[PDB]
RNA sequence: AUUGGCGAGAGACCGAUAGCGAACAAGUACAGUGAUGGAAAGAUGAAAAGAACUUUGAAAAGAGAGUGAAAAAGUACGUGA
RNA sequence: UCGAAUUUGGGUAUAGGGGCGAAAGACUAAUCGAACCAUCUAGUAGCUGGUUCCUGCCGAAGUUUCCCUCAGGAUAGCAG
RNA sequence: GUGGAGGUCAGUGACGAAGCCUAGACCGUAAGGUCGGGUCGAACGGCCUCUAGUGCAGAUCUUGGUGGUAGUAGCAAAUAUUCAAAUGAGAACUUUGAAGACUGAAGUGGGGAAAGGUUCCACGUCAACAGCAGUUGGACGUGGGUUAGUCGAUCCUAAGAGAUGGGGAAGCUCCGUUUCAAAGGCCUGAUUUUAUGCAGGCCACCAUCGAAAGGGAAUCCGGUUAAGAUUCCGGAACCUGG
RNA sequence: AAACUUUCAACAACGGAUCUCUUGGUUCUCGCAUCGAUGAAGAACGCAGCGAAAUGCGAUACGUAAUGUGAAUUGCAGAAUUCCGUGAAUCAUCGAAUCUUUGAACGCACAUUGCGCCCCUUGGUAUUCCAGGGGGCAUGCCUGUUUGAGCGUCAUUU
């Protein structure tokens, strides 16, 4: 249950904070969970989603399918995998949106911000 | 691409004049070329550097006069600061704890003594 | 109109009273806030407690003399008989009314 | 809003010119130019004699009536029949009123406090709830109403040592000090029959 | 206006509202280093002002506008 | 013939652009903006009109200095600059 | 009337301008909601009153 | 005290003819010389995957083919009295 | 009728119980025996119109007295 | 019977909730309830209670939508069209040629003032618009186009409007336009690093706004564009200030 | 008998009701006090590679500087990809600036993009004419400064 004054059980204000969120808001709303070797090798559970990242896809039909993200396109709340597209009548391929929510990051673009970031997160980083 | 504004700080007035010129004439000549092309996104560069240099010959300029006018009464209004009307009308801390004497030896006399009630 | 065995009524309506209709929906909040300033001055204040001594005196007219009630503040001659003056009284608690 | 359907100049037309005379929007070139207004039958007009704040909303009731109503639903607490019509699954709880013993008021955490409301028969109460979780039927469930389920048990305590905050989470339950006894929650739709489980302290305490 | 620069030896400008004639034939002057002969001046229906500047005899528009850069 | 002929003859203006409200209500003879009152030192604006007032009060328009009051309030009319320089 | 004043072709010029179809690409953004330009102004329908 | 301003939390309130006039480029389009008057207008699909290709037609388009869970969802787009 | 008490453009002045009128209560932006706009204002109406589901039981009055009362009320009667 | 609220049926549901259609079935005297079939796609019921912006055939009711009338009235003023070719999917209406007519110089011609605002011109082009039609267009889409010392404005004053001094008005403001005001700028001495120093009078005119037809400094001819010209080009002049 | 008319059903229309939805409204509660001659509110015009709006901004024009975050923006194009970084972003934050023409609006005027004057400076031979750049010139009132007026008036002086 909710607690504080400062926070709010509003579903009408949470889907207007949700839909109108600048893109800096966009970026931690745009969340995925770590596999299970990464979770051990890193010590942490999710971590915002970035462009050169690999992950697998865990549903959907696409779910098993593995690639890098290609955009975190923030506009529509979704990130596109390279080699995950959809294939049209016309010959032309055209990427499609997926979640982070129902992906999982398989190997993680690192440097020196995404070290600190798992540090002061609580990360080992091995 | 682009200038940057610390890399401007550490250049003299007349170096920032001489680049200012040169950004200007670079200006012109992509305006020129842009009636060629179809597209030219290159000119807002341009023009973004020529806004960041004005900046910094501003900041020079302005930081200059402030040393003139350091120390002392009667500062520039705009290099004045710009609260709020009421706020520039309002007493200073010093007109507004202004006391008679009168006051003066009757707080240093009477203070709000505090106390506890113990039972 | 007028019908019927009924009691002559009074009701003060015919002004734009809907103007000026309050209710108290803030009466809980209200007491909150009230609580909150309590808690908030005894803090500020502490250890003073809260209010001044107040002097007993006898209720006015008739009606009400046959009771003793707290008053506004005691009365210099009350205080020089406490031995002590108004001004320290008044600093250290102590409500005096001068008149 | 007081002068939502009056933000309008509109005047009758008056009769003569075959149309109802209602009032309607003056001026032209619109299309709300010429249309009926400040009526109940108008579209966009005033509603029918319009919701004020000043309706009584709260109710008064006598002191002594509240009290006797508190008693009588503390009362129905202890009759098996009337919880179990009342909806509570307590066909196997051992005796009705259910006292545990005063060490549930020092409870801490939520999955202790789960495990002692099962050992002493509130499982099946517990299964009940959150397993009658449904969607709310109509416009309630955008208004902050999304979600209706079941009543739990009421834990009745003496002291709060942390059997609140370790029960807190658990859907349905609800905790409540022997002083204050709320009748909502003693005669939940005013419907008698609470599944109450008390805390010995508490018990000795209605005295 | 392209008919202009060798038919008439005139260059056209878009310039700023707020200039007027003299300040055109400086800045033509100090900017690109030619003589000005005349400077004919409208406002575009646009909202533009558009200058017809007539150079001397000693300067060759055409020549002024390869060096420019257009055509 | 006050209906349809009289229209044709409709071709001056009695009132023109108002430099400070820009609505077309300068009567050119009074010299008067009847929208706006101008040049009249004060703004013209009724109780009995309250639309009027609704169309051309604050916040209607871009609010280009009074919008950032409530941020400089907020951050308590604050001078200098911020400090740290980067991460 | 052929003799106008300045802030008459100003007003005329800002309307010239403003006189033109919707932008295509305009219909391809993401969430975008606009058909058509819905303040297109003719010279034959509506009169813009100076 | 506070039908204004700023920042918050709420509701046995309304649910696109309702609720503010305005859920949308609404005090907008538009009307009037002017003061002023002042609308209508939300919903494809999870995703445009918005129909490649063939054929008839000057073309719009039709008929196939295809996309899609559904075209009894084709942008004249939920349901469809 | 057509060389003047002529016709007419533009400018200008007169503003609502006010103007203007070779005078018709004419004209004053299709508005005139008091313009137009907004507000008071959802103005008041003994007067006209309308007033939204079912079944069951009981079931009238247009008469008395008073009223600037006579298309309305009060009052008694009839009804539940 | 309807919207919402507390409780309960650990109620129904993407294996299809709600809604909608159904001379298909059942229950109730009735308000209504229930079921099957079709369509559909995301929520919704029974019961006990609570609550109301809770039930429509009417109000020349409100808003929106739709009929019969009805392929009906009408598209009959301004004398009037015809042949051929071209273009085009398509020609009574577009283009060209030929012919027949009309306006008949207080024009159906050539320009302007107010007003309009790009309607001008070109290219493309016909879904909507044009009293039929349309390949055409004042339409639609995209662009191009308005060049001044001499033409106007700008200056002057006209009937008027209107600050200031001052007076009135609770006040928004009103009067008044030279008034009961201490209301200003000319020449000359000038060492020209540089602007002044004392001179001696000079009317007493009181701001300012008010005319694209009144007053008023000065430009013509020939040529030139798809569209500009007393403005551009060529030539030949003139005025003002210095 | 058909046609026609009418009734019912199926499919197809017309139309946009119903159901479900909701970044909107409405009401209640709580906290806070902050516009403007240092030029507000409001108005006009303009600014983007490709925008008519809305939103943002002012010739430094969907913006500059600073700070944080830490890799985007996105309809297309373009660019970037040294992105392990003083560094993307239509990001957030915001304390430095810019801020056209206006507006209480301030040289005068304004149905004009009209007409002046003062200082510094530059160019045209130039204190005087013309032009360019920069900076200025409203009213009432207050305190003070300077220069004054009045046989209002004191003393001293011809
Ligand atoms: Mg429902
Ligand atoms: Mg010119
Ligand atoms: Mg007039
Ligand atoms: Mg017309
Ligand atoms: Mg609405
Ligand atoms: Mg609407
Ligand atoms: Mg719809
Ligand atoms: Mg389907
Ligand atoms: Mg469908
Ligand atoms: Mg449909
Ligand atoms: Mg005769
Ligand atoms: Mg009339
Ligand atoms: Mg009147
Ligand atoms: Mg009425
Ligand atoms: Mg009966
Ligand atoms: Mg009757
Ligand atoms: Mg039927
Ligand atoms: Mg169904
Ligand atoms: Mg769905
Ligand atoms: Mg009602
Ligand atoms: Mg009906
Ligand atoms: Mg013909
Ligand atoms: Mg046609
Ligand atoms: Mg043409
Ligand atoms: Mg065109
Ligand atoms: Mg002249
Ligand atoms: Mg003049
Ligand atoms: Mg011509
Ligand atoms: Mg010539």
């Amino acid at each position: 249950a909710k607690q504080s004054l400062d926070v709010s059980s509003d579903r009408r204000k949470a889907r207007k904070a949700y839909f109108t969120a600048p893109s800096s808001q966009r970026r931690v709303l745009l969340s995925a969970p770590l596999s299970k070797e990464l979770r051990a090798q890193y010590g942490i559970k999710a971590l915002p989603i970035r462009r050169d990242d690999e992950v697998l896809v865990v549903r959907g039909s696409k779910k098993g399918q593995e690639g890098k993200i290609s955009s975190v396109y923030r506009l529509k709340f979704a990130v596109q995998v390279d080699k995950v597209t959809k294939e049209k009548v016309n010959g032309a391929s055209v990427p499609i949106n997926l979640h982070p929510s129902k992906l999982v990051i398989t190997k993680l673009h690192l440097d020196k911000d995404r070290k600190a970031l798992i540090q002061r997160k609580g990360g080992k980083l091995e | 691409a682009g200038v940057k504004a610390y890399e401007l700080r550490t250049k003299s007035k007349e170096q920032l004049a001489s680049q200012l010129v040169d950004l200007k004439k670079e200006l012109a000549e992509l305006k020129v070329q842009k009636l060629s092309r179809p597209s030219l996104p290159k000119i807002k560069t341009v023009r973004k550097s020529i806004a960041c240099v004005l900046t910094v010959i501003n900041e020079q300029q302005r930081e200059a006069v402030r040393q003139l006018y350091k120390g002392k009464k009667y500062q520039p209004k705009d290099l004045r600061a710009k609260k709020t009307r009421a706020l520039r009308r309002a007493l200073t801390k010093f007109e507004a704890s202004q006391v008679t004497e009168k006051q003066r030896k009757k707080q240093i006399a009477f203070p709000q003594r505090k106390y506890a009630i113990k039972a | 109109a007028i019908s019927k065995n009924l009691p002559i009524l009074k009701n003060h309506f015919r002004k734009h009273w809907q103007e000026r209709v309050k209710v108290h929906f803030d009466q809980a909040g209200k007491k909150v806030s009230r609580r909150n300033a309590r808690a908030t001055r005894a803090a500020k204040i502490a250890p003073r407690p809260l209010d001044l001594l107040r002097p007993v005196v006898r209720a006015p007219t008739v009606k009400y003399n046959r009771k003793v009630r707290a008053g506004r503040g005691f009365t210099l001659a009350e205080v020089k008989a406490a031995g002590l003056t108004a001004a320290y009284a008044r600093t250290i608690g102590i409500a005096v009314d001068h008149r | 809003s007081e002068k939502a359907g009056h933000q309008t100049s509109a005047e009758s037309w008056g009769t003569g010119r075959a149309v109802a005379r209602i009032p309607r929007v003056g001026g032209g070139g619109t299309g709300r130019s010429g249309q009926g207004a400040f009526g109940n039958m108008c579209r966009g007009g005033r509603m029918f004699a319009p919701t004020k704040t000043w309706r009584k909303w709260n109710v008064k009731v006598n002191h002594n009536e509240k009290r006797y109503a508190t008693a009588s639903a503390i009362a129905a607490t202890a009759v098996a029949s009337l919880v179990l019509a009342r909806g509570h699954r307590v066909e196997k709880i051992p005796e009705i009123p259910l006292v545990v013993s005063t060490d549930l008021e020092s409870i801490q955490k939520t999955k202790e406090a789960v495990a002692a409301l099962k050992a002493v028969g509130a499982h099946s109460d517990l299964l009940k709830v959150l397993k009658s979780k449904k969607l709310r039927a109509g416009k309630g469930k955008y208004r902050n109403r999304r979600w209706t389920q079941r009543r739990g048990p009421l834990v009745v305590y003496a002291e709060d040592n942390g059997i609140v905050k370790a029960l807190r989470n658990v859907p349905g339950v609800e905790t409540a000090n022997v002083a204050s006894l709320n009748l909502l929650q003693l005669a939940p739709g005013a419907h008698l029959g609470r599944f109450v489980i008390w805390t010995e302290a508490a018990f000795t305490k209605l005295d | 206006a392209m008919k202009k620069v060798e038919d008439g030896n005139i260059l056209v400008f878009q310039v700023s509202m707020k200039a007027n004639k003299y300040q055109i034939k400086k800045a033509v002057k100090e900017l690109y280093e030619v003589d000005v002969l005349k400077v004919n001046t409208l406002v575009r229906p646009n909202g533009t002002k558009k200058a017809y500047v007539r150079l001397t005899a000693d300067y060759d528009a055409l020549d002024i506008a390869n060096r420019i850069g257009y055509i | 013939g006050k209906g349809t002929p009289s229209f044709g003859k409709r071709h001056n203006k009695s009132h023109t652009l108002c430099n400070r409200c820009g609505r077309r209500s300068f009567h050119v003879q009074k010299k008067t903006c009847s929208s706006c009152g101008y040049p009249a030192a004060k703004t013209r604006s009724y109780n009995w009109g309250a639309k009027a007032k609704r169309r051309h009060t604050t916040g209607t328009g871009r609010m280009r200095y009074l919008k950032h009051v409530s941020r400089r309030f907020k951050n308590g009319f604050q001078t200098g600059s911020a400090s740290k320089a980067s991460a | 009337a052929a003799q106008k004043s300045f802030r008459i072709k100003q007003k005329m010029a800002k309307a010239k301008k403003q006189n033109r179809p919707l932008p295509q690409w305009i219909r391809l953004r993401t969430n975008n909601t606009i058909r058509y330009n819905a303040k297109r102004r003719n010279w034959r329908r509506t009169k813009m009153n100076i």
